[PDB]
């Protein structure tokens, strides 16, 4: 069975997917077609916003219907990336992206090696798999790289 | 002070400064600016401060202002804030940045009072010139967001009240109210609407809002979604023939910066 997902720029992703499967799953199938990442992700379908674990069954889902895609991703989140050179990297971001995700748009940016990149916080240095949520990093916190 | 409104500065510079590492997604980013380049002269930096969203927008709107739109002309507006406190009083919920009803009005009011002052204006230099002495100012910018944030909330009021009546609304609004942390105009306002310019910005899904609350179409490119449908995405999608435009910039969904106008440039 095909689906559609819709995303609010009306935007319509087709889906070969089973009774059987689950959010958790189609969440994951949209992450190729779209790279969106799950955790970004709510799917809802009948007003409802569907949980992981219930499967596309479960919600009564049908061969052509159609889910909407509703992320959580938020504008207006800025930091600062100090360097060695004086250099101020400003970077645009949300709360949700990981340390790691950061290295990666820092090496976007200007072009330096994560597997090189020291990030700090108030003189912490920073697990890529944390996030700046868990950091409290308020909007424009400034942060420091070595 | 980090200004709220950088001056123009040339975009194709711009790329250039921040897309310089080698990796695959800065030629997107790159790809993404030489196309807005062609319609755009100039990028202004909009602070980025979780705000940045109503800024720009707003920035914007009231840059251009040619006359004062008649919704904030009707002054019925004013006497709106005492009325939604009175009826729903878990707006009394409500967390400033920067009496409750007193000091929402007087934040409509100073709105009213200030789009009017741009409108009645001759040049449109003399418009704009004008409009970054008020994004310059602190006090009086983010008392700004506080109404539009509020107008945003009275229109979601509105229109979830209307659903519920059986009435025809837009469909942006059934998503928006489907949202596990967002099922009512108080889940919204405790969880989505009183976080913005402290924890958190606007989802894309209140970018409808927001568009609706002000009655301004907003376009955005986005430079994440270049060479997709997508890249030119429109809030609302199915635009009233009446609503004026503003055109945003996002590279990733996360800030919003404004690019300029040609003709409209200083």
């Amino acid at each position: 069975m095909q689906i559609f997902v819709k995303t609010l720029t009306g935007k319509t992703i087709t889906l070969e997917v089973e009774p059987s499967d689950t959010i958790e799953n189609v969440k994951a199938k949209i992450q190729d077609k779209e790279g969106i990442p799950p955790d970004q992700q709510r799917l809802i379908f009948a007003g409802k916003q569907l949980e992981d674990g219930r499967t596309l069954s479960d919600y009564n889902i049908q061969k052509e219907s159609t889910l909407h895609l509703v992320l959580r991703l938020r504008g207006s989140m800025q930091i600062f990336v100090k360097t060695l050179t004086g250099k101020t990297i400003t970077l645009e971001v949300e709360p949700s992206d990981t340390i790691e995700n950061v290295k990666a748009k820092i090496q976007d940016k200007e072009g330096i090696p994560p597997d090189q990149q020291r990030l700090i916080f108030a003189g912490k240095q920073l697990e890529d798999g944390r996030t700046l949520s868990d950091y409290n990093i308020q909007k424009e916190s400034t942060l420091h790289l070595v | 002070g980090p200004l709220s409104v950088a001056p123009e500065m040339d975009i194709m510079d711009y790329c250039k400064k921040e897309w310089r590492g080698n990796t695959q997604k800065a030629t997107c980013m790159k790809m993404g600016y030489e196309e807005v380049s062609q319609k755009f002269t100039s990028i202004r930096r909009v602070r980025g401060d979780n705000y940045c969203a109503l800024r720009a927008t707003l920035f914007q709107a009231m840059s251009q202002a040619v006359g004062l739109p008649p919704w904030l002309q009707d002054p019925e507006l004013m006497l709106l804030p005492e009325k939604l406190i009175s009826k729903y009083n878990w707006i009394k919920q409500w967390k400033l940045g920067l009496d409750l009803v007193d000091k929402i009005k007087e934040s409509l009011t100073l709105l009213r009072k200030k789009w009017a002052g741009l409108a009645e204006m001759r040049t449109a230099e003399a418009r704009q010139i004008a409009c970054d002495e008020l994004f310059t100012n602190e006090a009086e910018e983010y008392s700004l967001y506080e109404a539009v944030k509020f107008l945003m909330l009275n229109r979601a009021i509105e229109l979830y009240n209307d659903k519920e009546k059986g009435k025809e609304v837009p469909f942006f609004s059934v998503l928006l109210f489907a949202r596990d942390t967002s099922n009512d105009p108080g889940q919204l306002l405790r969880n989505h609407l009183n976080q913005v310019g402290h924890t958190g910005g606007l989802e894309q899904v209140e970018m409808f809002l927001l568009a609706y609350a002000v009655r301004h179409t907003i376009q955005v490119y986005r430079l994440s979604k270049y060479n997709t449908e997508e890249f030119i995405t429109v809030y609302p999608t199915d635009p009233p023939k009446d609503w004026p435009v503003v055109t945003l910039i996002a590279e990733d969904d996360r800030h919003y910066n404004i690019p300029v106008r040609v003709c409209e440039e200083t």
